[PDB]
């Protein structure tokens, strides 16, 4: 760091982010080059395929949750001005 | 007796033809379980059984097929499985097996050397100090 | 006690799924390709368009 | 006809298409034949409309056995054009499902609306 | 003699087919039917169901292996083995097998709920099957004839 | 039964028969409702207005 | 108020419609060179009174109110000549009458233009209307479903053979209809073609001119040529 | 008075399209249907 | 890469094979076997196959003695085409021609189909006369023996009016009419091919009703596409494009309004000229020289027909008469009301007969 | 028309279609012992059990 040159280059420069200072980074600045976590801009069509499969996963459990629900109202009832 | 034909035009091999057709596995999770079961083999066999260093970086054959065990004609009274015996993945067999309560202690044993004094033990010390 | 207790817990089942599946269907809507009124935005605004879907 | 319990009354067809507006600009809606049927099956089914004007009536005369067993409240009203063209779809709908949901100015309006095929009843 | 007998077996059912759904029997196939009344249990279960269900009648173990892990969902059920999907292409198979759906779904609550002066003909009685069926094939014809995709063509200077 | 008013604000106040099977009801909701007796059908309804007398908006 | 109001093509009558819509549309005609009432017509509705229009003899008229209920009407018999459907419109918003070589009895016009609170045309011909008898549910002649929003304002040629309509709520929501087939004309308006989000549109007297005018202050203006 | 029919090249092309090029209806009965899709009779 | 792209454009032109791969590969494609066993297929073997589908295909047919005489010969097998100057090459050519216009009719049998292969191993048919070849199997777009020949031309040497198929030769399936047509449509000179070999072939008088009745359908949505462009709303650009789409359909359609042998491109003339006239808003006098070259080419079988053309005609007409020798043909009409009233019962004649009646 | 008399003749499609095959194989390897070139040619079953008829 003291044997740097100012007008290195490389390709990694057209391809990451930078470290940068206090100056442009804020409270949140150590000098670490981030990079990804793993997770990208993922783009619409496949978002409504998710959300399409989401649903289908919601809607069966909804069914068995009635399904159950429905006997167990059955067994509360069976558990536990009326007569004229 | 002679047609018009059809034209058909539209990597590596699939079915090893030299060995009776093997198709190239496929990359299942429960299959991937099971490959890394017989390479960790050893330690499953916990103190009784030793084996052989098979030692490659990666541990997944290019082509190998899941099957069954079918029957001792000489001998079916206990070398065959009872029904509740009969396992779909090696996995949860050894799983369904005896001694996973061998295992867990050695868990709990080998968890505690590895948290020896690493940093609870230097919080702890910490708390002595500052009060 | 015991079963209506758990008729309770059954029943918030119900109604937190249940809430899923409208928020999955107003998603679908908020999402889907041309314009289609419903729910709000995060201000609150409850779209409303008239247009309709042709 | 078997179109028993019929509604032609204007006034109360009107109310209904009013409402049916209302659940196709809330999305509490399903709309198309199998649609409806999903949504008894799945018994979210707060009510179930069907036009009179279908070619075939036999095409969607197997839902109401489905409401009886059901216990939901179900009516004829008389036009696909203008089932379709109210829930604003521009095509031949013959049958709408409208949901209940937890609370909602809609689902008041709705339990209105079945206490209304109810007097009908 | 058992293998006449299945034969036999079959040519009885298919005059029994023909008897109980002639819009069934004329658009997809007997045995086809036979196999969706299996599964239902009986006609006016089958008509019951709605019909993206229909699509997916016998496939339910692979339905909620998808559904339970959010997979691609399959495409259909019997219908493949059925006729009318055999001579498509991949994703014209699928779109003729859901539309083959809906008009199996119009065509046998048609069987099972339009009631017929009883001099009523077998055609009078399918003129709704056939119907699908013309339509349907006309409908296989444009999907395949689809005109492909064109392209900018070279000369041998890739002119 | 015939019919009932869809409504359930309307109050049915005055009888006559202009036929045999066609009955028309005058009605408080400033309506005179024409209905056949036979299946108890809706031929028409006819409307009337507030009275802008001011107001107590039935006719 | 005084909003809406029509004077029939023989400069004779002027009918006002009315501030009382309370389950059916009224309107009253009036005797234009004497400026009197001389008549009123009273429909049974849900919210009174959406559009009207005279006939080509100025002697009977057409009222469509709301839930699109289009309603005859006769000046020598002083009364509706009967009632009938635009089909499947659940709300109109806006009509209009024209044509020549029509039923005579119904005033010899040949066309007749419904537009729908959805944002659908209904053209139908009224010698196809008849069964003097009345098809309580007439079929369409030709149904339009080629704008999204509700029509804003559509008006007849006076030769009997253009048919301009328009919604306000899109960006210039206008297209036009030649009769007696029926359809669109596939290659005017362009998206650059500045219209402006319509409301105002007249055919010249001649049949030769359009003119245009959005919600901005802008009227254009069009050589029709045939 | 006349003037041009509009029609659905759809509608023609298909009623080329229900059969190949062999084995076709003869050729006057297939004229004739072509005119008479082109039939400006009310 | 100039001289690279100036040797390719040679290598375009090269024709008889200069190195032994080449030869090899040339030699094996090839219509009825493999090409594994193609390769090892000498002309002796192939002479004798495709000789019993020839003596087939002569008892079927009388007319296939002159190729019996000229073509399908023990001097056919040694004869070469590459070695042997341009006039002598055209004489074969036009040999070849007229017998894939005498081969045309029966063309999904496997004798002829035999024969076809003779042509192309002994005389790379594919390679010298693609055009008229690929004409002439082009109304056979649904069937396998047209997928192998399109397996097996070279492109390079496909006509540039006949490129169209490169996204099949790229992916093997037979393509539809549908891309034929709209081709034809937005591709003018696709028309202008198969219009000159359907006219040679009934010139020839061997036109026959699958290769009409596939030019009907060609020519029927093609003016039809093209007036459904052509239509473009401005005035002088829409009289400037008809001219233009009559210069284009100008010698094909008079030579089949008048076509005298035959009876079935007659009616397809009818079919072009009638949509002609009652799409596209044509001029009164063009619509009356139709009229005319009708009326100068009609037969009896075609009569019928030919009064449903000028009802069409002069019901699109716009003035009110009829210009004198159509009056003249009509008098000439054996069976005139009768004939009037079955039309009349579907087809709205009465501009037909107020021009009569005028005349 | 009903609709148990089909459900019991599908089932019976489906069990007959099993002892069919079960017994085509069966009668292969029974046959087979003394003619095991038929196995090896015609696979198809009923015209095995034709020709050993």
């Amino acid at each position: 760091a003291a044997e740097r040159n100012e007008d290195e280059f490389y390709f990694g420069m057209m391809s990451r982010k930078g470290p940068g200072s206090a100056l442009t980074r804020g409270k949140g600045f150590t000098g670490t080059v981030d990079g990804d976590r793993g997770n990208k801009a993922l783009s619409v069509e496949t978002v409504r395929l998710l959300k399409t499969q989401d649903l289908g996963y919601v809607r069966t459990m909804r069914n068995i949750a009635a399904k159950e629900l429905k006997e167990l109202e059955e067994r509360y009832v069976l558990a536990g001005p009326k007569k004229i | 007796e002679l047609s018009v034909r059809v034209p058909q035009l539209p990597g590596p091999p699939d079915t090893l033809s030299d060995w009776y057709n093997i198709p190239r596995t496929n990359l299942t999770p429960e299959l991937k379980r099971d490959l890394q079961l017989l390479r960790m083999r050893d330690v499953v066999a916990m103190g009784k059984q030793f084996f052989k260093k098979d030692n490659r970086k990666d541990f997944v054959p290019e082509y190998c097929q899941v099957g069954t065990i079918i029957a001792g004609a000489t001998d079916g009274v206990s070398g065959r499985l009872t029904r509740k015996e009969r396992k779909r993945t090696i996995v949860e067999e050894v799983l369904s097996s005896d001694s996973v309560s061998k295992y867990k202690r050695k868990y709990h044993e080998i968890q505690e050397h590895k948290k020896s004094g690493r940093k609870g033990y230097y919080k702890k010390l910490m708390a002595a100090r500052k009060r | 006690e015991k079963l209506a207790r758990k008729v309770k817990a059954a029943r918030k089942k119900l109604k937190a799924l249940a809430d899923a599946e409208y928020e999955l269907e107003l998603q679908q809507a908020k999402m889907a390709k041309t314009a289609t009124s419903g729910g709000f935005t995060k201000s609150g605004r409850r779209i409303k368009v008239r247009e309709r879907k042709r | 006809s078997a179109a028993w319990p019929k509604a032609e009354d204007p006034a109360l067809v009107q109310e209904l298409l009013d409402c049916v507006q209302q659940a196709s600009h809330y999305r509490q809606l399903k709309k198309g034949a199998n649609e409806t049927t999903k949504s008894v099956n799945r018994g979210t089914s707060e009510l179930v409309i069907l036009a009179a004007d279908t070619q075939p009536l036999s095409i969607v005369l197997h839902i109401p056995l489905i409401c009886e067993e059901k216990n939901v409240p179900y009516v004829y009203v008389p036009s696909k054009v203008a089932l379709g063209r109210a829930c604003g779809v521009s095509r031949a709908v013959i049958a709408v499902s409208l949901t209940s949901n937890e609370a909602s100015d809609l689902n008041s309006k709705i339990r209105a609306l079945r206490d209304k095929v109810e007097r009908l009843a | 003699e058992r293998s006449e007998y299945r034969r036999q077996l079959a040519e009885y059912l298919q005059n029994r087919m023909k008897a109980i759904s002639p819009n069934m029997t004329e658009l997809i196939g007997a045995l086809v039917g036979a196999r969706l009344i299996a599964h239902s249990g009986s006609l006016v279960n089958l008509a019951k169901n709605p019909g993206s269900t229909i699509q997916i009648l016998g496939a339910e173990k692979a339905l909620f292996r998808a559904l339970k892990t959010k997979h691609a969902t399959p495409k259909y059920g019997i219908i493949y083995h059925a006729s009318l999907v055999g001579q498509a292409s991949g994703p014209n198979k699928g779109k003729i097998a859901r539309q083959l759906a809906a008009k199996i779904a119009l065509s046998v609550r048609t069987d099972a709920f339009e009631d017929f002066p009883e001099n009523a003909d077998d055609e009078t009685r399918a003129a709704v099957g056939i119907q699908a069926r013309a339509k349907l094939e006309n409908n296989l014809r444009l999907l395949e004839g689809k005109p492909l995709n064109k392209g900018v063509a070279l000369g041998p200077n890739g002119i | 039964t015939l019919t009932r008013t869809p409504s359930k604000k309307t109050k049915f106040v005055s009888i006559a028969f202009q036929s045999h099977n066609i009955v028309i009801v005058g009605c408080s909701n400033s309506t005179i409702c024409a209905y056949d007796v036979r299946t108890g059908t809706m031929l028409r309804q006819m409307t009337l207005g507030t009275d802008l007398t001011g107001g107590s908006k039935n006719i | 108020t005084m909003e809406r109001f029509r004077v029939s093509p023989c400069g004779r009558y002027m009918a006002l419609v009315a501030s009382d819509k309370k389950g059916g549309g009224m309107l009253n005609i009036i005797n234009v060179g004497t400026m009197q009432w001389i008549a009123q017509a009273r429909i049974d509705g849900r919210h009174g009174v959406a559009d009207f229009a005279w006939w080509s003899d100025g002697n009977g008229l057409t009222i469509a109110g709301r839930d699109g209920q289009v309603t005859e009407w006769s000046m020598i018999t002083r009364r509706t000549v009967g009632i009938w459907r635009d089909e499947g419109s659940i709300g109109g918003t806006v009509m209009a009458l024209g044509g020549r070589n029509g039923p005579a009895e119904l005033g010899g016009d040949r066309w007749v233009a419904i537009g729908s609170n959805s944002g659908i045309l209904n053209v139908y011909d009224r010698n196809d209307l008849i069964e003097i008898r009345i098809k309580k549910y007439p079929t369409p002649t030709r149904v339009f479903e080629q704008l999204t929003t509700s029509i804003s304002v559509v008006a007849f040629s006076p030769d009997g053979q253009l048919l301009a309509f328009g919604s306000q709520h899109k960006k210039d929501a206008l297209r036009l209809v030649h009769l007696p087939s029926c359809t669109v004309y596939r290659n005017w308006p362009t998206e650059q073609t500045p219209l402006g989000r319509v409301t105002a549109i007249a055919f010249s007297s001649k049949s030769d001119v359009l003119a245009v005018g959005n919600d901005v202050g802008r009227v254009r203006l069009w050589e029709i040529r045939g | 008075d006349t003037h041009a029919v509009v029609v659905a090249p759809q509608r023609l092309a298909e009623i080329f399209n229900a059969a190949p090029a062999f084995a076709m209806p003869p050729i006057e009965d297939v004229f004739y249907q072509v005119a008479s899709l082109f039939s400006t009779k009310p | 890469s100039s001289l690279a792209q100036q040797l390719a454009q040679i290598a375009a032109n090269s024709r008889s094979s200069f190195n032994v791969k080449a030869l090899k590969a040339s030699h094996s494609k090839s219509l009825i076997w493999e090409p594994r066993v193609a390769v090892s297929q000498t002309f002796a073997e192939i002479y004798s196959q495709c000789y019993e589908g020839f003596k087939e295909l002569c008892h079927l047919d009388s007319r296939f003695v002159p190729f019996d005489a000229t073509l399908f010969s023990a001097q056919s097998q040694e004869v070469d085409r590459t070695q042997m100057t341009a006039e002598e090459n055209a004489a074969l050519d036009k040999r070849v021609d007229s017998f894939l216009h005498l081969v045309g009719s029966r063309l999904r049998l496997m004798p002829a189909i035999k024969a076809v292969e003779w042509l192309i191993r002994r005389f790379r048919i594919h390679e010298f006369n693609t055009g008229t070849l690929l004409a002439t199997f082009l109304p056979y777009h649904t069937i396998p023996a047209f997928v192998t020949l399109l397996s097996i031309l070279p492109v390079q040497r496909i006509p540039i009016e006949y490129r169209f198929l490169d996204p099949y030769i790229k992916s093997l399936t037979p393509p539809p009419r549908a891309a034929i047509v709209q081709q034809a449509t937005n591709r003018p000179d696709l028309l202008s091919a198969i219009s000159r070999y359907t006219l040679d072939s009934c010139r020839a008088k061997q036109e026959y009703p699958g290769l009409i009745s596939f030019w009907g359908g060609i020519m029927a949505e093609a003016v039809n596409g093209m007036i459904d462009k052509m239509r473009s709303g401005r005035r002088a650009i829409q009289l400037e494009n008809d001219h233009l789409l009559l210069q284009q359909i100008g010698p094909v359609l008079s030579e089949a309004m008048v076509m005298k042998d035959v009876p079935g491109i007659q009616i397809a003339s009818y079919m072009v000229v009638a949509i002609l006239a009652a799409k596209g808003s044509l001029n009164d006098n063009i619509l009356t020289a139709f009229m005319e070259q009708l009326v100068h080419g009609w037969t009896v079988d075609t009569l019928r027909p030919g009064l449903v053309c000028l009802t069409m005609l002069a019901q699109h007409r716009s003035a009110k008469q009829l210009s004198g020798r159509v009056a003249k043909a009509v008098i000439k009409v054996p069976d005139l009301v009768s004939s009037l009233r079955d039309i009349s019962k579907e087809h709205q004649v009465d501009k037909l007969a107020n021009g009569l009646v005028l005349a | 028309k009903v609709d148990v008399m089909i459900v019991h003749a599908v089932a019976l499609l489906d069990e007959l279609d099993k002892e069919l095959n079960v017994m085509a194989m069966r009668v292969k390897e029974w046959y087979g012992w003394h003619f095991p070139e038929l196995g090896k040619i015609l696979p198809d079953n009923l015209s095995y059990a034709r020709v050993v008829l």
